């Protein structure tokens, strides 16, 4: 498996059109993109509110919050069994591959995964904050 | 109908009945014994 | 950023990353001294703070903790 | 493109994509009469920048406040330039007390 | 069971504005496109002028028929007059301050105009333009609150 | 055939087994207590239906049984005060002298010394003089007895006996199925011909025949002893004739078209009744009789089960226009399918119809004497007004739980719920700035008004002397209502409230009902009912279109209608949950209605209410409501301080307890703010080192006790605000129009 | 919403017939003299106001005039008849039934 790179000439649900979808953020920093392949037209619930069909086949979404990508992403897998991938999309046109970063769910291993801020301590191991005190920024004694 | 008596014996309907009880004992005694500003008697 | 720790008490349950809903942790193979495996979180940039994650931690106390840091875009969750 | 097919996402078209339309703006260079328009880009060359303009607010607002308080409260005729004009509530303290 | 009204912007469901009637009928694209403010090509110190003078002119009628000294005849105007005057100058400070406090990031998208073709963007959306665009909001508007108080004296019909 | 009965027969066991297991209805209280939150839990979740099972059928089954048991309760309530009226009243007494004897029906017992209570009503009575308007209500009907309510108060524990073993008969011997409750045209046209047609045909031929003459009698000055009853009225056709000439033609008018005939019980007198101060009864018997018509056409409307009538969903999905989209299409099923739109959509029309009727019996009173016992009206007033604020709200609550429960987006595609919830931020945008825009203009009028009074700038203040804000609107509305019989309404003698315009009905001394007139002061204050209204609205509609998901959290739904928050994250998403928007919507339909009632008992005691002395009305705080309402302070000194006086004064009165009631509202009322300020993290800790105490002693039990949930210690909170507040106003209201009115 | 790319121009399908025969369909009926009227007329009543007010052009109508009646009612029923007819001809031509 390799990052896949998003292919912009995919269609789009069929939706109306909201209130709540892309605002200037899209335009200045960053907004998201979300990708899966549909078996079959199926009205789905959009996270801006709304209801939308999604097509047979790819289906491109475009949001401006990455919650909105992932919480769409449970309610196709959890209510439809598909398999969403979703990008990090910077008005540079600069794309970054987000949600199965192993291209495996993250609730499941895939063995290459390396663990960052794992703690090898009990959680009532940490010092006192008196030993952390004055260390630049503030700070917890979890660090 | 001892499931009925279980359903009397709930934490509700004991509390109702204790302080149904408690209460028309403060009433009888105020009734028969009123205005009890000091233990005199 | 939040600060997003996991201590040695986690047992692999999973359900941390099952209730995030921002995909800031993953489960990761043999890094606790445990059994197959350990939560990781490496995607901390993106935590709002939520606290679901220790919302669904069913270890005592939390083997997942989540300290509130600086706040940001991301971290607020904002859509604007 | 962009609006081919319901493809409403284009990495050569991030302006349509991210919806940064100017959705009334009109680029026409032609709106006002040349003298007037020269008349009036010269009455504001002395303060078309951020230092003169704030200069030129500060001692107006300063010396309004300052005229105001000296000569136009008075102007105005304000009642509290004119004075009481009575004896006030001197004597009145209390009700009980009459306290100056 | 036809022609339905409301779209989506520029056709796109997931940017969120909801084209409508009040906001994309020609009648209503075609005034607004016409102030002022969207006229992108003209100098942001002539549109200041015209936005002062609108402003300045009407926001003197409040506080000489409402203000303190509205019961007094021949200063009722006056004071109006110059409380509109003093408003207008405070406008113009916050005007200036939000010029430098807004312009210093710069931002790097382009503009279209919900047809395809990109322009560029309005310099009044620069440190500069919105300089000189307060510079002639004050002179507008002082002179708009001046042209107010001169109507209150020439015009036939003012009460 | 498709609108038939249909039932399951003996579904469940009548068994005593499950009163013996709490939390039997759901699968998360059936294993026993462990915590406190069990405790509650288990009453939150009580009458859920929809938590304990998922299948509609079985739900609907639990609601009909539930309404039965209600109004069992009901028939209780009514058979209770009818009795209370026949053995604790002096009613009898008050038919006699109405305009001196205080109706009083609830008698104290002389246990603590609170046989004080027991006032000198009048009647050689004592006892507690009541608010409720049954006096009126039973004189309108025409009792003249304690007999005739003693055998009302039978019937109905009869009926409340009927709807117990109704309620028994249609959950657990023969419940009706799914297809049954689905019925809703035959539904509407049984409920709209049957409940409210024939019932209003009946209730026009019990005033036909019953309480016209009797009232007519009553008017005349006839000892109510010397009153024919009413089956003499019904058996010998003469009495009537001899009162109603229109009783010898018989009912061949009505069967020839000859109604005209009828004009001596059925008439268009509008006003007032000179001799009561209430509604002609001959003009309420007309009007019940042409909407008992009205609905029995209109119960003809909706087909069931032969070729005439409408479909509901042909109406539906014929109504869509080229903005709506689908339009109307798939309410139906909405409709026919969760019980919760169908109690948020009766909510709201309840509610607006309790305060609808709070206002209609105040401007034209219906019962006799009801006028001028000042204390009857404004309590009925505030009532209603309160239970439609109340219900309301939970329109808008449960609105929310149909969003987020029985909401599916493949019923909902393009039609009106799915474009309301697509544009709701404009919705809402919107709603908002009305709310700011109208809480400026209303609010800060009041506040320039305070700050120029306190500056001694009198002629700078928005009042009818000195910069007028004319409601020339109503004003005008009023002008062309009271010249209605004029042009506009020629077969009425009058109009139908002495509101509009005219001269005063005094009966007893004492103004029944007169002119209302609208100034600045009436202008400021329907600004900012408008303004609380708006807010309240603001605050339930934003709960139930955010219901599902927000731009700060997108799966809303999943957390649930009641849930206290996500976390502490994104900023802090405290209180984003619809029930938290209900929670937020009653603090201001408390802050609405309390304004409300407060601009009537101010505006009624000013310029409405007083007495007629010499030629000339004094009104009771001297009509004051003009100059004084238009400050805040006004409001404060002359009518909360003011006021006060008679609630705060009651002590060693009949009127004590509602002192008493006042100060145990605002301990209550300030009780509510240690769990609306506070949070539960305190609560446990401080629980838990009072456990640590009870583990020292060997007394802690097996029930861990727990700090009360987010959400129960924000409804604790509310529930005792409200109480508090409403109680407060309560005794205040009473205590001071028992006295001065 | 598959279609509406554009948010067509056309947005109010126009038919220069519909305000006329809106403006006919009522007051025409609205120049029928009644009893109730006293033998006159909603509209000959309502311009009856209009002259009796436009004879003092600048003091506007009183509160007391009559002319705000006529007005409303007038406007009620030819606003209601207009766009009852916009709404019939646009789905005469469209579906809708
Ligand atoms: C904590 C504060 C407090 C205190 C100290 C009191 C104290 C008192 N109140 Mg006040 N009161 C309070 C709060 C308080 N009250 C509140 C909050 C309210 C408002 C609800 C009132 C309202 C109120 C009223 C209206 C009245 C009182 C009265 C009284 C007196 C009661 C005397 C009595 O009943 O003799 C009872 C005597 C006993 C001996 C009973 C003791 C209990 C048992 C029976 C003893 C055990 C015997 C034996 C072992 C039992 C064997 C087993 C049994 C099952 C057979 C007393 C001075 C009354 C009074 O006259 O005051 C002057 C009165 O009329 N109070
Ligand atoms: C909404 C329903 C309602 C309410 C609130 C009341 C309230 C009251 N009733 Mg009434 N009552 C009702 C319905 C109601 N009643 C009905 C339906 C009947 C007919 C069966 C009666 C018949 C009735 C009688 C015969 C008497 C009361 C009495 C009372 C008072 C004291 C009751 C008591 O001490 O309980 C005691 C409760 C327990 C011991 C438990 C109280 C004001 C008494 C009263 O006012 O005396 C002056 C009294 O003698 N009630
Ligand atoms: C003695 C007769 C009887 C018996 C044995 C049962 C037995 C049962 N019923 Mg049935 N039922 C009955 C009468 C009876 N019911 C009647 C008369 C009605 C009509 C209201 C119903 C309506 C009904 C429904 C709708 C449901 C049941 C259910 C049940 C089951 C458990 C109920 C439970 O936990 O009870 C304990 C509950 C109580 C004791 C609460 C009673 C509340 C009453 C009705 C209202 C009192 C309000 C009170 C005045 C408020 C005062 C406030 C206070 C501050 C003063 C069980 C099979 C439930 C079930 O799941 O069955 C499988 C269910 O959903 N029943
Ligand atoms: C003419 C026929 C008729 C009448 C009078 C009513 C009347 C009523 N229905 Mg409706 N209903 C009808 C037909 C009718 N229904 C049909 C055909 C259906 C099937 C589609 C339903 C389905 C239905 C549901 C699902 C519910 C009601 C409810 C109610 C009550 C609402 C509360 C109220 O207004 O209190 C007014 C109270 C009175 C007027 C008191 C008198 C009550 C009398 C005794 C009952 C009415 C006669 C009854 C319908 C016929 C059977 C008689 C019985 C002896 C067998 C009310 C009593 C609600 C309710 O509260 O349920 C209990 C409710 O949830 N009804
Ligand atoms: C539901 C409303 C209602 C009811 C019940 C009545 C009832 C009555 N009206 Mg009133 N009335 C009403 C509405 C009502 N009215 C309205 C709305 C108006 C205004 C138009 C009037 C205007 C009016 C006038 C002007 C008069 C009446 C009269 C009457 C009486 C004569 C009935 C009659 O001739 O009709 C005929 C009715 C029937 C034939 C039905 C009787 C059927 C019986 C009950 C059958 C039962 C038999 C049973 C199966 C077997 C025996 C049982 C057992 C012994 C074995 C009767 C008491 C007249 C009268 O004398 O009043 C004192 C009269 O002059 N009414
Ligand atoms: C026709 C009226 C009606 C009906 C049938 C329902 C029915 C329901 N509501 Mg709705 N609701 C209504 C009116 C109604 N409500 C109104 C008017 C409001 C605004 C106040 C609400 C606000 C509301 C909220 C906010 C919620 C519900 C919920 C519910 C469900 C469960 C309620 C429960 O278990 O409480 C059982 C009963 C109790 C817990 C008792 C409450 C006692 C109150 C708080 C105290 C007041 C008592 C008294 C008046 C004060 C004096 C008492 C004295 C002793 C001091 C159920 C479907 C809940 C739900 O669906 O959850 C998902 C929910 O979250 N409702
Ligand atoms: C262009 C037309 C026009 C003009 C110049 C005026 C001008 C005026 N009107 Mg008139 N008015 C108009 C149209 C007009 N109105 C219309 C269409 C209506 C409806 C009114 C209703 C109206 C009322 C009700 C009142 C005025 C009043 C006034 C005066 C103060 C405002 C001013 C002379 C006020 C006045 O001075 O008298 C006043 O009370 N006007
Ligand atoms: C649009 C907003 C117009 C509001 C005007 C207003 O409310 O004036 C409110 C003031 C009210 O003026 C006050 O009225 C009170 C009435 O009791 C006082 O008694 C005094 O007359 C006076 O203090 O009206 C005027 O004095 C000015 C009249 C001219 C109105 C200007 C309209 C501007 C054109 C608007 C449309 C473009
Ligand atoms: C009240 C003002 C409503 C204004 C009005 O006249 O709207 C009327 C307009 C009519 O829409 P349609 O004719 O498409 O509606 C057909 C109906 O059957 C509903 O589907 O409603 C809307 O466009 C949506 C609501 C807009 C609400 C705007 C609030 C300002
Ligand atoms: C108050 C109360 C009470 C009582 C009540 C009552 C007493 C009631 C009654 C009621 C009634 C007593 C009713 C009746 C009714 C009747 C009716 C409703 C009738 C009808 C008729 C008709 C509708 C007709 C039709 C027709 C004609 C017209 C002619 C011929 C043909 C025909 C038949 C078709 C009680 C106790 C419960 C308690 C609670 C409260
Ligand atoms: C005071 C308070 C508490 C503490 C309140 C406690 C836990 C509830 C007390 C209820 C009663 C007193 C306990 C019931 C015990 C028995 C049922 C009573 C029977 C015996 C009696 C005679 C004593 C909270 O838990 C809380 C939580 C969230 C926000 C605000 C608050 C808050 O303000
Ligand atoms: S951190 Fe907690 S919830 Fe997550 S895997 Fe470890 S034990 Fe399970």
């Amino acid at each position: 498996w390799t990052v896949p790179t998003l292919n912009p000439d995919t269609p789009s649900p069929i939706f109306g059109g909201s209130t709540g979808g892309l605002l200037r953020k899209a335009q200045t920093e960053e907004f998201y993109v979300i990708t899966w392949e549909a078996k079959k037209e199926q009205i789905f619930e959009m996270p801006t509110g709304g209801a939308a069909i999604m097509r047979q086949g790819p289906n491109l979404l475009k949001f401006g919050k990455k919650e909105q990508c992932l919480a769409l992403t449970t309610q196709l897998r959890n209510k439809f069994k598909l398999t969403p991938c979703f990008y990090r999309v910077f008005p540079d046109g600069k794309v970054q591959y987000l949600h199965p970063a192993d291209g495996v769910y993250p609730e499941k291993v895939n063995a290459g995964r390396v663990g960052a801020n794992q703690n090898m301590r009990r959680i009532g191991q940490n010092v006192n904050p008196i030993k952390v005190k004055f260390s630049g920024r503030m700070m917890s004694p979890a660090e | 109908m001892k499931d009925f008596t279980t359903y009397l014996s709930t934490a509700p309907v004991i509390a109702t009945i204790w302080f149904t009880f408690t209460a028309g004992l403060l009433i009888e005694i105020n009734r028969y014994f009123p205005d009890p500003l000091v233990f005199s008697f | 950023a939040h600060i997003v720790k996991i201590y040695d008490t986690c047992i692999g349950c999973t359900q941390c990353v099952r209730a995030c809903p921002l995909d800031v942790l993953e489960m990761v193979p043999w890094d606790g001294c445990k059994a197959s495996q350990m939560a990781s979180a490496p995607r901390t940039e993106d935590c709002v703070g939520c606290k679901r994650c220790e919302t669904a931690c069913p270890t005592d106390f939390l083997s997942v903790r989540v300290y509130l840091g600086s706040e940001s875009t991301r971290s607020m969750g904002l859509s604007y | 493109k962009y609006g081919e097919n319901s493809r409403y996402f284009d990495l050569q078209d991030m302006e349509n994509t991210t919806g940064s339309w100017d959705m009334y703006g009109v680029d026409e260079k032609k709106r006002y009469p040349d003298n007037q328009a020269k008349f009036f880009t010269q009455a504001t060359d002395i303060i078309s920048r951020r230092e003169s303009l704030r200069a030129l607010v500060a001692l107006s607002g300063i010396a309004a406040i300052v005229t105001y308080g000296l000569k136009g409260a008075k102007d105005a005729d304000l009642p509290i330039t004119k004075g009481p004009q009575t004896t006030g509530e001197n004597g009145k303290g209390g009700s009980v007390r009459s306290r100056l | 069971k036809k022609a339905q009204v409301i779209s989506p912007v520029n056709g796109d469901p997931f940017v969120g504005m909801l084209e409508t009637p009040v906001t994309s009928a020609p009648i209503v694209a075609t005034y607004l496109s016409n102030l002022p403010a969207y006229r992108t090509g003209v100098a942001p110190v002539l549109r200041g002028v015209e936005i002062g003078l609108a402003h300045g002119f009407l926001l003197a009628g409040p506080f000489i028929k409402l203000g303190p000294l509205r019961n007094v005849p021949e200063t009722a105007e006056i004071a109006g007059s110059l409380s509109a005057a003093g408003l207008v100058l405070i406008l113009a400070l916050c005007l200036s301050i939000y010029g430098s406090a807004q312009f210093q990031s710069t931002p790097s998208i382009g503009v279209k105009t919900l047809s395809g073709r990109s322009v560029a963007r309005d310099p009044l959306f620069s440190a500069d333009g919105w300089s000189e665009f307060a510079a002639g909001f004050l002179v507008g508007g002082e002179a708009g609150v001046a042209w107010a108080y001169v109507c209150t004296q020439i015009l036939p019909y003012y009460s | 055939k498709k609108v038939k009965i249909a039932v399951d027969r003996n579904p469940v066991e009548t068994s005593f087994e499950k009163w013996a297991k709490p939390g039997h209805f759901s699968r998360t209280l059936s294993k026993g207590p462990n915590t406190t939150t069990w405790i509650w839990n288990l009453h939150a979740d009580a009458h859920d239906f929809d938590s304990h099972t998922s299948d509609l059928e079985e739900i609907s089954r639990k609601v009909f049984s539930a309404h039965f048991g209600q109004l069992g309760i009901i028939f209780i309530w009514l058979s209770g005060m009818y009795f209370h009226g026949a053995r604790f009243s002096n009613y009898e007494a008050w038919l006699s002298d109405p305009t001196h004897i205080k109706p009083s029906a609830q008698v104290v017992w002389p246990i603590v010394g609170q046989e004080i209570l027991n006032g000198d009503v009048g009647g050689g009575f004592q006892g507690i003089q009541i608010t409720s308007g049954f006096f009126q209500l039973w004189r309108a009907s025409g009792i003249t007895s304690e007999l005739q309510l003693y055998t009302t108060a039978i019937g109905g524990l009869v009926m409340a006996a009927a709807m117990f073993f109704a309620g028994w008969f249609h959950y657990h011997k023969a419940a009706p199925k799914l297809e049954w409750f689905q019925n809703v045209e035959s539904m509407l046209n049984h409920h709209l011909g049957g409940l409210l047609g024939l019932g209003s045909l009946a209730w026009a031929g019990h005033q036909i025949h019953v309480s016209l003459p009797v009232n007519k009698l009553l008017d005349a000055g006839v000892d109510p002893k010397e009153i024919p009853l009413p089956h003499d009225l019904l058996l010998n056709r003469a009495i009537m004739a001899d009162l109603y000439p229109s009783f010898a033609k018989g009912i061949a008018p009505f069967f020839t078209l000859n109604w005209s005939e009828y004009s001596d019980f059925l008439t268009f007198k509008g006003g007032l009744n000179p001799v009561t101060g209430g509604l002609w009864l001959s003009d309420t018997a007309h009007h019940h009789v042409a909407i008992a018509v009205l609905f029995l056409v209109a119960g003809h409307m909706y087909r069931t089960n032969w070729g005439i009538g409408h479909s509901m969903k042909e109406i539906l999905e014929a109504h869509r226009g080229p903005f709506t989209g689908e339009g109307h299409v798939g309410l139906y099923e909405i409709l026919t399918t969760s019980w919760h739109a169908q109690l948020a959509i009766n909510l709201a029309l309840f509610g607006s119809l309790s305060i609808i009727v709070a206002h209609h019996m105040y401007a034209m009173p219906p019962y006799p004497y009801l006028a001028t016992d000042y204390g009857t009206q404004l309590s009925l007033f505030t009532h209603h007004t309160w239970i439609g604020g109340f219900c309301i709200v939970g329109a808008g609550a449960h609105a929310a739980i149909f969003m987020v429960r029985d909401y599916d987006p493949t019923n909902n595609y393009n039609n009106l719920l799915d474009r309301v919830i697509r544009h709701r931020d404009a919705i809402i945008s919107h709603l908002n700035w009305v709310c700011i825009f109208l809480g400026f203009h209303s609010f800060g009028l009041y506040i320039h008004n305070d700050t120029m009074s306190a500056l001694g700038r009198p002629q700078d203040m928005f009042s009818d002397t000195a910069i007028q804000l004319q409601p020339v609107f109503a004003q005008w509305i009023q002008n062309t209502h009271f010249l209605a019989p004029q042009l506009t309404a020629p077969n009425a003698l009058a109009a139908t409230s002495l509101t509009w315009g005219g001269d005063l009905v005094a009966v007893g001394g004492k103004v029944a009902m007169m002119p209302i007139s609208l100034g600045t002061s009436d202008f400021m204050v329907h600004h900012i009912h408008a303004f609380t209204i708006h807010v309240t609205v603001l605050i339930l509609l934003k709960g139930v279109l955010f219901a599902r998901s927000s731009r700060l959290i997108p799966d809303k739904a999943n957390l649930g209608f009641r849930f206290p928050c996500d976390g502490p994250g994104r900023g802090g998403t405290c209180q984003v949950s619809a029930w938290d928007h209900v929670f937020l919507g009653l603090f201001w339909m408390y802050n609405s209605l309390s304004i409300v009632i407060f601009h009537f008992s101010w505006k009624m005691q000013s310029d409405v209410w007083g007495t007629v002395t010499a030629s000339g009305v004094s009104h009771i705080t001297g009509g004051n409501f003009a100059q004084s309402a238009n400050t805040i302070n006004g409001w404060l000194r002359d009518f909360l301080w003011a006021q006060s006086s008679q609630v705060i004064q009651s002590y060693g009165s009949a009127l004590s307890a509602y002192g008493l009631i006042f100060l145990g509202a605002h301990f209550v009322w300030a009780f509510s703010l240690m769990f609306l300020f506070s949070g539960r993290g305190y609560w446990q800790e401080l629980i838990e080192s009072i456990v640590w105490a009870h583990n020292k002693l060997k007394v802690a039990p097996a029930i861990q006790p727990r700090a009360l949930s987010i959400t129960q210690g924000r409804a604790v909170g509310v529930a005792h605000y409200l109480l508090g507040g409403i109680a407060t106003t309560w005794s205040f209201f009473l205590a001071r129009i028992i006295s001065v009115g | 919403e598959a279609s509406n790319k554009s948010f067509p121009r056309d947005w109010v399908k126009t038919d220069p017939l519909v305000p006329v025969l809106g403006f006919a369909g009522w007051t025409i009926p609205a120049n029928i003299g009644v009893s109730a009227f006293g033998g006159q007329s909603l509209f000959g009543l309502f311009t009856q106001s209009i002259g009796e007010n436009l004879a003092h052009f600048p003091t506007g109508p009183a509160l007391d005039d009559k002319f705000w009646l006529y007005l409303i009612t007038y406007h009620l029923g030819l606003f209601l008849t207009i766009t009852l007819g916009q709404i019939g001809v646009q789905g005469r031509k469209q579906g809708y039934w």
